[PDB]
């Protein structure tokens, strides 16, 4: 017992025997069909085994001769998981490392409350962490041994005035690395880590208070600036956290739902004796087993394990909130209130009130025979599986999010960053185009405000590849430095003209996707990809590739490249457009080839532009681009054929290969002129499988904008730094649309992306791979 | 109807689809198949069965139940 | 490996990714293949103005995954932000 | 019969410890002192049977019973479905005045279900009256150590929720190791479960498990992936009330009932093959072994559908392989000729004998129920009297 009360406590290795959680799922009762396996082969074992390995080093805490207490009186109090995120649950094969390290000891009138916080390893790595609370009840002066440490909720700091970033370093415990750091408008997150120890019930001897103080960047991703640095004796409060009481907030993780939605109210049994419980955990305590000794500490009886009580109802849930996997939970606390006797009856209730980190908030509660509660507690308990796929470009609408823009704070912080950005930059708003579609926009070349937005305008460059030549010329043809004016075209309104959609639909989906991440509604596994559009929507609202000031500038930019690369006419309609195929109604035996056979034979014969751009679903969503006036005969020949059914798939099999070469190129060059009729303003119309698409003008992702993308590539250096991609949020998460397969920084990868799109950039890369090496 | 008149003989014609006239959706057999047992549990029924009949050797096989073997079933002779 | 050699190396990828995505065609079959057959998703959560990718998805998912997603017996839940917004939103009505 | 053919089979035993309990009264004694004494000499089974196994003060105040979640597991149910088998055997040897050995010498041959065989054959060596209790150990102990060695080689595990709501709207129970396919042919549910097992690994691959009828089949495996090809089957759904009767035959799409039979383990699959060592293990650690110069009347084989008087090596061997490894082929086993089939199993009215009669209908075969007192208006079968009646009543011949 010269055991000290500061330092931590090595417990002891543990390999799991596959033998030793069959044994404890029974012996709690923990009937959860998701831990027993066979034999010769390792065993899964459940989150509260962790106790079993926990445990000879869990108390080892209350021991120490220095924390006098009355072991008989002491009472479990609660107790809590907390699987740290990203670790995998524990399986059986695994050496389990644990150790404890007591935290506080803090003595009330009533007694005296430890709490050992113990944090189980495997091969070095953290598993997961376990909290938990005895207490010595009674009476304790002792108070030159008493210390508590807590962590505070982390307080925000939303600095706007200029006088509240002098009071800030008037402050002696507020330093940062540079004090010249630039604070305005900018947003201090304080996550502080507090220790404090007492000389009375009150008056505290010694506080200290430290924790990095952070930054919203522009991604809104939190980076350390300076450190909170505060220590006092004979304190009578903690003033670092007043001064973040009242000045600052509160960033609570922790989100209830609207209205609780119940999911179980269910009924356990107590054992018949304690004895099987005490054998599996290790814990002989006396106090469940004997009777010669809960009679000795006024009990009602030899009552059951509280530490069994838990993990009853634990199991309890896995089945019913988890639907029965246990990966699930990856966070377990509960308090006891009273104590129960073997062999009774438990009305447990589960309820959905919170969410947390995209994960499940449920409480639950257990009430006795009589309807008294025992059990309080919630779980950290995972969602299913999500994918979040992001839209893309001719969905475009009215008011689209301005009714969320209305409602969710976490919303309109993104429509205004975004708005005030080009209202300055480009002195032009979203907000108001999509509120009121406009038929044309003319911008206004004012005083210094005007001259400064009319030269951003003239400061976009668009290159084009000749000959390696990444030739410098003006975005803007009819700007110059005096001209004061410049107007948009379009007849249904610029919600229609690409220029505009991008930024709008990338608007709002990141807009209404971080006001789900306000809700607390987003895995850190979760997936995410983007149709032809949505990628930097997803990117940006993932991975937070980008600042939304610069994600805005990026997709509006994409949208004047795709623009000037087509000619547009008077008003600014074009000769192109993209059309929806659907090889399901032309033909039920219409393979994928099928497409390349009927289509490549009009781009090779008319010499236009037509080309199948997006893979959606097979034989039932095939989109098409490019020339509208073959366009319009790729969609006259699938209504012919369709009439006659003549299926060029069995045709492959009919006849030879060479000769349905000259069979379908009468077809083709037969229905080509046939269908070539068509006057100049070109009108596409919906046939048997031909489905038109609205708005959308320009044929994108074809080879015909192959010359703008060594523009775009150099232009995106700039916008995207490598310091805000964070590779961690990419790895697998992300599924691009140039290579369909989950993004993964290796060779092959960089081998898979190049031999498709014969990109110089990877070549250099795989020669000098050895940078892998350091 | 014959659990309502037990002595009183009343003549099942079970034709099937496959003949003229009006016209039936059922196949011949399979309700032959499974009611033959519902039926034979009234002697006042008479099972007569029709409906693509041409010959001797065509409906003999219903005559002395030997149909029902090749669809797996104990031999059901018919009553004409 | 190295972190931070990482760190630049991705950012090369992911610009050329986006790069030559402007013109090469979008390969959506093998993509809602791999996030819908690998990763097994369960919900599906289209974020976007109106439920296109929604009605992309049941059909790919009643046509190509049909004895799949039976033989695993899953809910694969189709959700748009559009018109299923409490069904993401966690707030349904008693 | 076998196990699986009603739901609350212990519910067969108050009877007999009620009805004829000056009869069955020492039986019963017997057999749970004998099993009991068994859980004690066996190494670990303490531990399987979570609520005890004394059955005796279970009889008297049924509050003593613990519920179907215990009482329906096969480590509890297999000996007591073999001592009710074997109980209203004895009663009516009994009531017959007849030895064991007189009654066994009466039958032509005797067979049984997926689990009733081993209560056959046991029977095929009794003789008397006191040499009837070594035969009821030989069978007693076979089932128990059937029941053990098999709910650790594939125990039950709670089913996910998720699935038992959303299988009752479906017009189901709750999901069992087994699953039950009526108005189907052998050769569709294979090209089912071929599409499941298309997707699932071995381990948790089904199979079918008892070709009950010629249109009625059993497939076993997990309930997870059972209720998967229940789903499966759902695309081939028809509701049964949808008036198919103004569409042409052909064109018609197949509509069958189907539900889960309320069983805890799947019989005659793979997913208990890693069992049957341990067991045959068990039987030669015990003085459990059946020789055909012991037997006189002939048993018929499950799976084959020969006699057990002829096989190579230990009989007792094929028993087991055909409770946990082969299928069942029932119209294959039921290639006798006789004219009365009087079935001591459990299920009464809803057990093996009334299948039996559905198939052998036209073959002039005639069923009775050994079970239970009883009346069918029709009278397609018989019951208790029929076994007993000395007017020419009894003897009732289905044309």
């Amino acid at each position: 017992l010269d055991f000290d009360p500061r330092d931590v406590i090595k417990g002891k290795d543990f390999e799991i025997t596959a033998k030793e959680v069959y044994d404890f799922t029974h012996a709690v009762g923990n009937n959860c069909e998701d831990f027993v396996s066979r034999p010769d082969r390792t065993m899964l074992a459940p989150m509260d085994f962790a106790i079993v390995v926990g445990w000879r080093a869990i108390i080892k805490a209350i021991f120490p001769n220095t924390v006098d207490g009355d072991l008989l009186k002491l009472v479990h109090l609660s107790n809590g998981y907390k699987m740290i995120p990203g670790a995998k649950p524990l399986q059986v094969g695994d050496v389990v490392s644990t150790t404890a390290v007591i935290e506080s000891v803090v003595n009330q009138p009533t007694g005296k409350i430890v709490d050992v916080v113990g944090t189980l390893s495997r091969n070095g790595k953290p598993v997961m962490e376990v909290t938990s609370s005895f207490f010595y009840r009674g009476n304790y002066t002792d108070f030159e041994n008493t210390f508590q440490k807590t962590v505070e909720p982390v307080y925000q700091m939303h600095i706007k005035t200029s006088k509240d970033i002098a009071v800030l370093r008037s402050k002696e415990w507020f330093q940062l690395d540079d004090e010249d750091f630039d604070l305005l408008n900018k947003t201090l997150t304080f996550e502080t880590e507090t220790e404090v120890t007492f000389k009375n019930a009150n008056i505290f001897s010694s506080v200290k208070c430290f924790g990095p103080i952070k930054v919203e960047l522009p991604t809104k991703e939190t980076v350390e600036i300076g450190i909170v640095d505060y220590e006092a004796g004979a304190s009578h409060g903690n003033p670092v956290v007043d001064f973040l009481k009242r000045n600052g907030s509160t960033l609570e993780q922790k989100v209830n739902l609207e209205n609780p939605i119940p999911i179980a109210v269910l009924d356990s049994y107590t054992p018949s004796t304690n004895e099987p419980y005490a054998r599996v955990s290790g814990d002989l305590n006396p106090i469940h087993v004997s009777r010669h000794f809960a009679s000795y500490a006024n009990l009602p009886g030899t009552i059951t394990h509280g530490m069994f009580s838990s993990a009853s109802v634990r199991a309890l849930i896995e089945n019913w909130a988890a639907d029965s996997v246990s990966s699930r939970v990856r966070g377990y606390t509960c308090q006891f209130v009273d104590m129960v006797l073997p062999n009774t009856a438990l009305k447990t209730s589960i309820q959905h009130v919170g969410m947390i980190n995209g994960r499940k908030l449920i409480k639950f509660e257990t009430r006795n025979e009589d309807d008294v509660v025992v059990l309080t507690g919630e779980a950290e308990i995972e969602q299913p599986v999500t994918t979040f796929v992001f839209t893309g470009q001719g969905s475009q609408e009215q008011g689209m999010g301005m009714d969320l823009y209305k409602t969710s704070k976490a919303a309109q912080d993104v429509w205004n960053r975004a708005d005030n950005h080009f209202k300055d930059t480009y002195g032009f708003s979203i907000l108001d185009i999509v509120i009121n579609n406009p038929v044309n926009l003319t911008i206004h070349f004012g005083g210094e405000k005007g001259k400064r937005i009319r030269e951003n305008y003239s400061a976009m460059i668009f290159e084009t590849i000749v000959d390696g030549k990444l030739k410098t010329e003006k975005i803007f043809k009819e700007i110059n430095e005096h001209s004061t004016s410049y107007t948009f075209r379009s007849e249904k309104g610029l919600l229609s003209a690409t220029q505009f959609t991008q930024p709008a639909l990338t608007l709002m989906e990141k807009a209404a996707f971080e006001d789900l991440k306000s809700k607390g509604l987003i895995p850190a596994d979760a997936t995410f990809a983007g149709h032809s559009l949505g990628e930097y929507a997803a990117l940006a609202s993932l991975a937070d590739v980008m600042s939304i000031e610069s994600l805005v500038e990026v997709v509006f930019y994409r949208g004047m490249t795709m623009q000037v690369a087509v000619p547009r006419d008077e008003l600014g309609r074009s000769n192109y457009g993209m059309i929806a195929i659907n090889p399901g109604r032309v033909a039920a035996s219409f393979s994928q080839e099928a497409l390349q056979y009927v289509v490549e034979r009009v781009g090779k014969r008319t010499g236009w532009l037509v080309e199948i751009v997006n893979y959606n679903v097979e034989n039932q969503q095939y989109v098409a681009a490019g020339d509208l006036r073959a366009l319009d005969t790729v969609t006259n020949v699938l209504n012919f054929i369709k009439l006659q059914k003549i299926d060029i798939i069995e045709l492959q099999k009919s006849l030879s290969l060479e000769e349905v070469e000259g069979h379908l190129f009468e077809i083709i060059d037969e229905a080509s002129k046939k269908s070539a009729v068509k006057p100049r303003p070109l009108k596409l119309e919906r046939g048997f499988a031909c489905i038109p698409l609205v708005g959308i003008s320009v044929p994108f992702h074809s080879t015909y904008l192959m010359n703008g993308v060594k523009p775009f590539k150099s232009f995106l250096k700039k916008n995207i730094i490598k310091e805000n991609v964070k590779v961690a949020r990419l790895a697998g998460k992300y599924i691009p649309n140039l290579t369909a397969k989950p993004f993964q920084v290796t060779k092959e990868y960089f081998q898979d992306v190049y031999d498709l799109t014969g990109s110089e950039p990877i070549k250099e890369i795989i020669d000098n791979w050895e940078k892998y090496e350091q | 109807i014959a659990k309502a008149h037990p002595n009183f003989p009343i003549a099942l014609q079970w034709t099937g689809g496959r003949g003229g006239g009006h016209h039936s959706f059922e196949d011949a057999h399979t309700p032959m198949l499974q009611m033959y047992s519902k039926i034979r549990r009234h002697p006042n029924i008479m099972l007569i069965f029709g409906s693509g009949f041409g010959s001797a050797d065509d409906t003999y096989p219903y005559l002395t139940g030997e149909w029902s073997t090749k669809f797996d079933y104990p031999p059901m002779p018919f009553d004409g | 490996m190295k972190p931070e050699v990482e760190q630049e190396l991705a950012h090369i990828l992911l610009t050329e990714l986006l790069a030559y995505q402007f013109a090469s065609p979008v390969r959506w079959i093998e993509t809602q293949d791999v996030f819908l057959k690998d990763f097994n998703t369960e919900r599906v959560v289209e974020i976007g103005p109106s439920p296109t990718l929604a009605g992309m998805a049941q059909r790919t998912l009643k046509n190509k995954y049909e004895s799949y997603d039976a033989a695993l017996s899953l809910h694969r839940e189709i959700l748009c932000y559009s018109k299923d917004a409490k069904e993401i939103y966690y707030t349904p009505d008693p | 019969g076998g196990q699986g053919n009603t739901d609350d089979y212990f519910e067969e035993l108050r009877d007999l410890y009620q009805t004829y309990h000056v009869l069955v009264g020492d039986l019963i004694k017997f057999s749970a002192e004998t099993l009991s004494e068994l859980i004690r000499t066996t190494l670990d089974a303490e531990k399987v049977f979570t609520q005890g196994l004394n059955i005796l003060e279970w009889l008297e105040n049924p509050s003593n019973t613990p519920d179907k979640d215990y009482l329906l597991s096969i480590p509890i149910s297999c000996p007591l479905i073999g001592v009710i088998q074997l109980a209203h055997y004895v009663v009516t040897a009994k009531l017959l005045g007849f030895t064991p050995g007189e009654l066994r010498s009466y039958l032509k041959g005797a067979t049984g279900h997926s689990q009733g065989l081993v209560t056959a054959v046991a029977i095929a060596e009794t003789d008397s009256w006191e040499s009837f209790f070594v035969s009821v150990r030989k069978a007693i102990t076979v089932l128990f150590f059937i029941g053990v060695r098999c709910y650790e080689a594939y125990p039950n595990t709670s089913l996910p929720p998720s699935i038992l709501e959303d299988s009752l709207e479906n017009n189901e129970g709750v999901p069992s190791p087994m699953l039950s396919i009526s108005n189907l042919t052998q050769e569709q549910v294979q090209d089912y479960v071929n599409k499941t097992n298309s997707h699932l690994p071995a381990g948790k691959q089904v199979e079918i498990s008892l070709v009950n009828g010629a249109k009625n089949l059993v497939v076993s495996g997990p309930p997870q992936s059972l209720y998967g090809l229940n789903l499966t089957l759902r695309k081939a759904k028809a509701p049964s009330g949808l008036d198919q009767s103004r569409i042409p035959f052909s064109e018609r799409k197949l509509k069958f009932s189907n539900r889960f039979l309320p069983v805890a383990s799947p019989f005659h699959s793979h997913l208990l093959v890693p069992a049957s060592d341990l067991i045959n293990k068990d039987l030669v650690k015990n003085n459990v072994s059946f020789n055909a110069k012991d037997i006189q009347i002939p048993v018929y084989d499950t799976f084959d559908g020969s006699d057990l008087r002829v096989l190579s090596g230990s009989i007792s061997e094929r028993i087991v392989d055909c409770i946990i490894r082969l299928p069942v082929k029932w119209e294959t086993t039921t290639q006798f000729k006789a004219t009365h089939i009087l079935d001591f199993g459990p299920g009464g009215a809803s057990g093996l004998g009334v299948l039996t009669h559905r198939n052998k209908d036209g073959t002039g075969v005639r069923v009775i129920v050994a079970g239970t007192l009883d009346i069918n208006p029709d009278d397609d079968y018989g019951f208790k009297q029929e076994i007993f009646d000395v007017t020419s009543n009894g003897l009732k011949k289905n044309p």
